[PDB]
């Protein structure tokens, strides 16, 4: 691990209430949450406020983070997108039941490693996308209604991440 | 088994957070019941996570980190109604504010933001919901039992997606008593 190994920093938050670990995650992801919510239609002042609240949840709910099912960026995003958008909802977006690993079991490290792999793979993929395709994806996430499907107009390797998640969830259920 | 899933386009809108609360609550309640759609959505999530990581950062004001770290907490129920539905019902699904309506059905309109409506349905034994066209897209999740309608059988956990061009008559199948969560725009 590294100043920049987000999964390990997240476990440092979790296992040791590591605040220097939290400084690393904040300094990287807070300006990125800010920039993101602004592309989502937020004004700078409110996007900063939200970025700050996101990162506060990251510390509070750090237990909920499962790297056999998500990258840090993804989970953080999850928290960012489930905020209240007032015209859409009265509170945070309804999210499903919380399935987390107890204060005991880590997920199988092999799953974690294979989850972060498939994940880096897809990040590598989004990056190399023609810009006119990367704009179809950005629009999905920034300012567009339900008449819009992304796993069906893009050709991104979402297939192994899915099974990775299905297989991860099964292990979770066997354990729990 | 569960054979009737959240559509791709509603997964993509869930992933984005761009869905009215009614449509989110049904979809998220299906995720708590269906590990298939959890994985489907969790991969759509990976896309935004990837988008976020590659977003050009915007600086927060000087002092933002230490301001957040100061307020850190430093080193500090009904198996039919899971997930975010338990929020709207508060233990015991059989106990809400029901409205009988009235050829064998009763309903509770669940409190939500947005402009789409969310309601619990209660279709007993062998009772049929009287035929309803749609003033938009409709979403139906079975929490108990089963019901027959469209082209298919829908059981506990299954999700029906109804269009605007759809006339249908949801008849409850016999045996258990059919309780649903529905969403319209
Ligand atoms: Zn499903
Ligand atoms: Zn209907």
């Amino acid at each position: 691990s590294d100043r920049t190994d987000w999964v390990a920093l997240m476990r440092a938050i979790r296992d040791h209430r590591d605040e220097a670990a939290f400084a690393e995650l904040f300094q990287h992801f807070a300006p990125k949450v800010k920039g993101f919510l602004m592309k989502s239609g937020s004004v700078a002042s409110q996007a900063e406020e939200c970025a700050q609240d996101v990162m506060a949840t990251v510390w509070q709910k750090a237990h909920l983070f499962d790297p056999s099912r998500a990258s840090v960026a993804t989970w953080i995003f999850t928290i960012a997108r489930n905020r209240r958008i007032d015209g859409l909802r009265k509170d945070r977006q309804p999210e499903p039941e919380d399935l987390f690993w107890g204060p005991d079991s880590e997920p199988d490290q092999a799953d974690v490693y294979e989850m972060q792999q498939e994940n880096a793979r897809l990040g590598r993929a989004i990056a190399r996308l023609p810009e006119a395709q990367r704009a179809l994806i950005e629009r999905a996430f920034f300012g567009d209604l339900t008449h819009r499907e992304l796993a069906a107009e893009t050709g991104l390797p979402l297939g192994t991440i899915k099974s990775r998640i299905r297989l991860a969830l099964d292990r979770l259920r066997q354990h729990m | 088994t569960i054979r009737h899933h959240v559509s791709d386009a509603l997964l993509t809108a869930y992933a984005a957070g761009t869905l009215s609360e009614a449509f989110s609550l049904v979809v998220a309640t299906h995720l708590s019941l269906c590990d298939e759609c959890r994985a489907r959505a969790g991969a759509l999530d990976a896309v935004g996570g990837s988008l976020m990581e590659e977003t050009a950062p915007v600086a927060l004001s000087e002092g933002s980190l230490a301001s957040v770290m100061a307020q850190l907490d430093r080193q500090i129920a009904d198996p039919r109604a899971p997930a975010p539905l338990a929020d709207y019902v508060g233990r015991r699904l059989e106990d809400v504010r029901w409205r009988t309506l009235g050829g064998g059905v009763r309903q509770a309109i669940l409190p939500t933001g947005g402009e789409a409506i969310a309601r619990l349905l209660w279709i007993p034994g062998g009772q049929a919901v009287p035929d309803h066209g749609h003033r938009g897209l409709e979403l139906t999740l079975v929490l108990q039992g089963a019901f027959r309608d469209e082209t298919d059988r829908f059981g506990a956990g299954d999700i029906e997606i109804a269009d605007q061009e759809l006339e249908h008559t949801p008849v409850a199948e016999r045996g258990l008593d059919c309780i649903c969560l529905a969403a319209t725009d």
